[PDB]
């Protein structure tokens, strides 16, 4: 192997937190998303810095609604401010369903996949949260190949990981399938509280 | 378990532009959804559809 | 232009991040964070919905010394009108950390 | 009409047919690099649209949903970029609600209604209320149009040769013969000679009298003469004791008979 | 002639004859791409009617609040929906038809009013043409017909006058074969309303 493997837990900074939300509650019903800026340090620590929005041009979370030249014009800006840094996921609304990637969905994870090897699909639930905290979860994609011969549980080990059961069985499936989820847990600096 | 149900008309599956690639009113052949606009030559839709109620 | 705006309504991701872009061009007192500020107005009630960063430089030997970056402006106010068509210039932040005659 | 040749010379002068021969070196490569554009791109959009049907194949598969279309709504897709709607109205931006084109609200056998873009594989020139259609049962799109058939009971009622009797079975009565052809098998052979004449053929024939006289022994020797769609039907069958289905089955037997022109 | 320049118009009248076989094919292939690209918008249409959904029809039976209204479904069962935020809130009252994703059962878009398709086939029908010359015997009952049918569409300052309302409702009574329903298929296409 290249490492053990575990599944992030993932610090969400204030900003980003309350960013996500505000662009996907407004896109109800609509699927809205976009990428997550952020750094890689540790066997699991991912701490996302900001976020920012994905234009439309398709109907949202398609290849489509990825455009080349916007990621490539987006980039280019935040070297002027500073706020370049490595691309460590992307994030996407469902409205209609719990935290639970959908097959399109999936297919828009296989193709991240390609591009960066530690990065998540975060869903954002935007009115269909549970519990007084919001519910979100973010998942890993890695190859049923590991998964099969049984290399799964080598991974979840050494730490306290995360177990929903939102849709029940149909996100165990999923869950199963993709790789696994890890509690996400909350940056705040005492002068943004 | 087999839901009983009725045959209410037997409609022609091949040679009957179930497939519309080419027709567009009456534009289609009506003799062939095996080579009408297909990449093969042999079937690609059944002899026999049915209409169950 | 108008001067009929009687409130200004800010929401609390307007606030978190200006004040949170201020460290993250790395800026210290007597250099400024600027940003574009985006929103609605026109009305009585002034919505403001977001908010991106400027580079911006200033110098105060003379305070007719100024860097702003033009075309970085135009560029962005039409990427966020296709997630968004309510987002208008609708001004500009200043990082403080006082008033000015400047 | 030929140029070039020695017929040319004696025609005109020598120094315009140098210019004429010069000029032809020039304009075959004209006609070269653009025969490589077509034929190389005539390979690639040949390719398209079988790319295309490669995916038509693997939706097309059975069993799928049966509706009908409510309304065709006919919008326009295409008027404005300040609408996206056949209505136009003032003001840029009105976001997705200007968004439909022609479109099917189509009303389902399991008796729900969906709106939907439609397949424009099903024109809207086929489309109009009250027509079968599939409807793909997952997401509701018009998979195809299916042909309006009608119930079962109807369709039992069409004829598959009743035993021919010719008119040497139908012994005497010949003036009853004589007549009965008149009214019935004439306007449909000699159609023609009425509209001539500027009347109008009759509407049908009574057959009235005392039994077993083998007024149902001419009909069917008729079914077997005019080799039409003959449509059998016996009056206690169309009472029906659900409420005017009864009547559901008058409509649908004479509009059988529309179709299947000219009948009896 | 004698000359080297007969040979050099044969020569080149070869070309002429290939100017001729260049054409045949070049023309032949330009109209191709033509029609492979007709084609080429009905099977690139279904890729993207792939990428559309069906959306449930309903209609606002009355507005809760701004967030939640409460449609009711063309299937049965209330429901208390979200909108969209495009969808203008002026334009959702009751009687509005609405429709719904079937994912989320949210406001997607308003819709016109919407009547039952049995109601299409019979405006539908209507065909050709009879006037009231093709009528005879009945010159006085046409005009007792015109006296409700065509006066207050035209002028109902007529009725006005006399300070007494327009009459609405005939019936027509004979016996058979008397022209009743000929009557009424002649004054269809002369009135000139639906
Ligand atoms: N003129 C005739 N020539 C030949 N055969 C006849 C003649 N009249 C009647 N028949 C025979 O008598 C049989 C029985 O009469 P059929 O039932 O056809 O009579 P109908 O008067 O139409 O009766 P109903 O009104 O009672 O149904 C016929 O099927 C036919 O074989
Ligand atoms: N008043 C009339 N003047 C001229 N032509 C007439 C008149 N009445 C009937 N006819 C002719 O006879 C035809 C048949 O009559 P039609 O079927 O319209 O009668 P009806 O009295 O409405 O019938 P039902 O009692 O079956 O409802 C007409 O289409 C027309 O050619
Ligand atoms: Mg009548």
């Amino acid at each position: 192997t290249g490492r053990d493997d575990t599944k992030e837990t993932v610090y969400i900074s204030s900003i980003a937190l309350l960013k996500m939300l505000k662009h996907g509650r407004a896109g109800v019903p609509m699927e809205v998303m976009g990428l997550m800026l952020g750094e890689f340090v540790d066997d699991y620590t991912v701490n996302v810095v900001d976020v920012f929005a994905m234009p439309q041009s398709g109907t949202g979370v398609s290849v489509e609604a990825v455009d080349d030249v916007f990621q490539a014009k987006m980039m280019d800006m935040l070297k002027q401010t500073g706020r370049d840094q490595m691309v460590v996921g992307w994030y996407h609304s469902h409205p209609g369903f719990g935290c639970w990637l959908s097959s399109v969905d999936v297919n828009t994870q296989k193709s991240f996949e390609q591009l960066n090897s530690r990065a998540v699909a975060v869903v954002v639930d935007p009115i269909q949260s549970v519990k007084g905290k919001v519910v979100i979860d973010a998942f890993r994609l890695i190859d049923t190949g590991a998964l099969i011969n049984n290399l799964e549980p080598r991974q979840t080990t050494s730490n306290t990981g995360l177990l929903n059961k939102a849709n029940i069985q149909a996100l165990i499936h999923g869950l199963n399938r993709h790789y696994y989820s890890l509690n996400i847990d909350y940056h705040k600096t005492a002068k943004e509280t | 378990p087999l839901q009983v149900a009725r045959c209410t008309k037997i409609i022609k599956g091949n040679g009957e532009s179930d497939e519309t690639t080419t027709d567009n009113n009456n534009s289609g052949n009506s003799n062939s959804n095996s080579n009408q606009q297909s990449t093969d030559a042999d079937e690609d839709d059944e002899d026999a559809k049915y209409v169950i109620n | 232009m108008s001067l009929q705006h009687e409130k200004v309504t800010i929401a609390p991701l307007v606030l978190l991040s200006a004040l949170d872009h201020y460290e993250r061009t790395q800026t210290k007192e007597n250099k400024r964070c600027v940003g574009v500020i985006l929103g609605d107005a026109n009305s009585s009630t002034i919505r403001v919905t977001n908010s991106f960063a400027l580079p911006f430089e200033e110098d105060e030997k003379n305070s007719d010394v100024w860097f702003l970056d033009h075309n970085y402006i135009e560029n962005m106010n039409e990427m966020c009108k296709k997630i968004n068509a309510k987002e208008k210039l609708i001004g500009w932040y200043h990082s403080g950390p006082k008033l000015r005659a400047s | 009409g030929d140029d070039e040749l020695d017929q040319e010379i004696l025609n005109l002068s020598t120094q315009e047919l140098q210019t004429r021969a010069k000029l032809l070196d020039n304009e075959i490569r004209i006609f070269r690099s653009e025969l490589q554009r077509l034929s190389h791109e005539n390979n690639v959009m040949l390719e398209k649209i079988k790319d295309n049907k490669e995916k038509i194949k693997n939706n097309r598969q059975l069993p799928y949903l049966v509706a009908n279309v409510v309304e065709v709504m006919d919008m326009n897709e295409i008027e404005d970029k300040e609408n996206s709607e056949s209505t136009t109205q003032g003001g840029n931006v009105n976001l997705d609600n200007t968004a439909v084109g022609k479109a099917a609200v189509v009303k389902t056998s399991s008796r729900q209604t969906v709106f939907l873009p439609m397949v424009g594989l099903v024109d809207p020139d086929k489309l109009k209320p009250n027509d079968l259609v599939g409807v793909n049962k997952d997401s509701y799109l018009i998979l195809d149009t299916l042909p309006s058939e009608f119930d079962s009971r109807v369709k039992a009622m069409e004829v598959d040769e009743k035993p021919t009797e010719t008119y040497s079975d139908v012994g005497g009565l010949d003036k009853q013969i004589e007549e009965l052809v008149e009214a019935i098998v004439l306007p449909m052979k000699r159609a023609d000679k009425f509209k001539d004449m500027g009347i109008r053929a009759p509407k049908g024939a009574l057959m009235y009298g005392p039994p077993g006289t083998g007024k149902t022994l001419l009909a069917r020797a008729c079914a077997a003469q005019t080799n039409a769609t003959f449509l059998k039907l016996a009056a206690p069958q169309l009472v029906q004791m659900y409420i005017g289905e009864g009547a559901k089955l008058v409509r649908d037997a004479f509009a059988l008979a529309k179709e299947k022109a000219p009948t009896i | 002639e004698q000359e080297a320049h007969n040979k050099a118009l044969n020569q080149f009248k070869r070309k002429l004859l290939e100017h001729r076989r260049y054409d045949d094919q070049l023309k032949q292939r330009r109209q191709n791409i033509r029609d492979l690209e007709k084609l080429y918008d009905k099977t690139e249409n279904d890729i993207k009617a792939l990428q559309s959904i069906g959306q449930l029809i309903g209609e606002v039976m009355k507005e809760l609040s701004e967030e939640k209204y409460i449609v009711k479904a063309s299937s049965g069962p209330r429901y208390i929906v979200g909108v969209r935020n495009s969808v203008d809130r002026s334009k959702l009252k009751k009687g509005v038809r609405v429709t719904l994703d079937i994912t989320t059962l949210t406001i997607m878009r308003i819709l016109p009013r919407e009547t039952d398709p049995l109601v299409y086939n019979m405006t539908s029908f209507e065909q050709g043409e009879i006037t009231f010359d093709g009528i005879g015997g009945l010159t006085e009952q046409i005009r007792e017909l015109r006296e409700v049918i065509e006066l207050p569409l035209k002028n109902p300052e007529i009725f006005q006058r006399v300070g007494i309302k327009p009459p609405k409702g005939v019936l027509l009574y004979g016996p058979p074969g008397t022209g009743k329903t000929l009557l009424a298929k002649a004054v269809a296409a002369t009135i000139g309303a639906n």
